[PDB]
């Protein structure tokens, strides 16, 4: 009971985007891909609200490999990209993340989106109130107390230290001078100086970073024009506008 | 009361095809939609989507007036405010 649109050519780049709107990211990016690269695949929801056939629901790679590959299953797609809107699908990260880790351990482009403001008991000497707020995850309001464990393999916490950590374990002490793989950053719409302040303690800058915060923040409720020019800002950050 | 199944639960815009799985995947389950239940009267909730609504219309307290049951077009405020 889902509707998904797709059409892949030679396994150029398949990219899954999960309910966009119309704004300045599709104006820079669309003449980017354009002259960059050709052929490339457009796959996007559709709005459901009546049953049809299946539903896709990420799943919907494996199909591919299960339906045009029937012969034979040698491997699926290794860069796998996740697009979408901020708002809380929890149930469609747990299955990606899930799907991603069980498929392919060492991916090279990874994006967390829809990161929760919330962190989870991790000690840092950032601020005094850091560590207070930090194991609190209530930020004015957050009854998800037993969402909270789950979101780190279903939402993807702004604590990137504790969230490899805390999966593959194998993080040291000294996280400096780590930069190799791909990796965005989409959420933390209150805190946002959580990324920066743990993005920079390690001063560490990979191949391909990109960071793109909202505003759920009073100042942003209650300033709204602050809200609108910093996503002016940040739509013009790669390009700006003649 | 009144939590049959409704024989009326439709997304009108794709948006709110993911209402369904944050609120009515756990919270409902019941098989409810927009005919006036215990969630459609508002509440306080039981997720984080709470914190979008109460940081948004700027301490609700009590109700949660002028945040979601006031524009039937979630879709013009997404592509304003994320």
């Amino acid at each position: 009971m889902s509707q998904l649109f797709k059409s892949f050519d030679a396994s150029e780049k398949t990219q899954l985007i999960c309910f966009p709107f119309a704004g300045g990211y599709s104006a820079s990016f669309r003449p980017l891909h354009a002259f960059l690269q050709g052929e490339c695949e457009m796959l996007a929801a559709e709005p459901p609200g009546h049953g049809t056939n299946q539903t896709s629901a990420i799943e919907d790679l494996e199909e591919l490999t299960d339906l045009y590959k029937q012969e034979l299953n040698l491997r699926p797609d290794r860069p796998f990209v996740l697009f979408g809107h901020s708002m809380g699908g929890m149930i469609t990260f747990r299955l990606a993340q899930k799907l991603e880790r069980e498929g392919i351990f060492p991916q090279a482009v990874i994006i967390s989106a829809i990161q929760p403001p919330h962190i989870q008991r991790k000690k840092v000497s950032h601020l005094p109130d850091d560590q207070f707020l930090d194991h609190i995850i209530q930020l004015g309001g957050m009854p998800a107390e037993l969402v909270e464990n789950k979101e780190v393999m279903s939402f993807f916490l702004p604590s990137f230290r504790s969230d490899y950590r805390a999966l593959e374990q194998f993080e040291l002490y000294d996280l400096a001078q780590i930069q190799s793989p791909v990796h965005v950053f989409n959420g933390l719409d209150d805190k946002k100086c959580i990324r920066d302040a743990e993005g920079w303690k390690k001063w560490a800058k990979d191949i391909t970073f990109h960071q793109f915060d909202g505003g759920h923040m009073f100042l942003l409720s209650q300033t709204e024009e602050v809200a609108e020019r910093i996503f002016a800002i940040l739509n013009q950050h790669p390009i700006i506008q003649p | 009361m009144g939590v049959t199944e409704a024989q009326y639960v439709a997304p009108t815009n794709a948006v709110e095809s993911k209402l369904a799985e944050i609120w009515e995947r756990v919270l409902g389950v019941s098989g409810i939609g927009i005919l006036d239940n215990f969630f459609q009267i508002g509440g306080h909730s039981l997720k984080a989507m709470a914190v979008a609504a109460q940081v948004h219309r700027e301490y609700q307290v009590e109700l949660p007036l002028k945040v979601l049951f006031a524009q039937p077009t979630i879709k013009a405020l997404a592509q304003y405010v994320a």
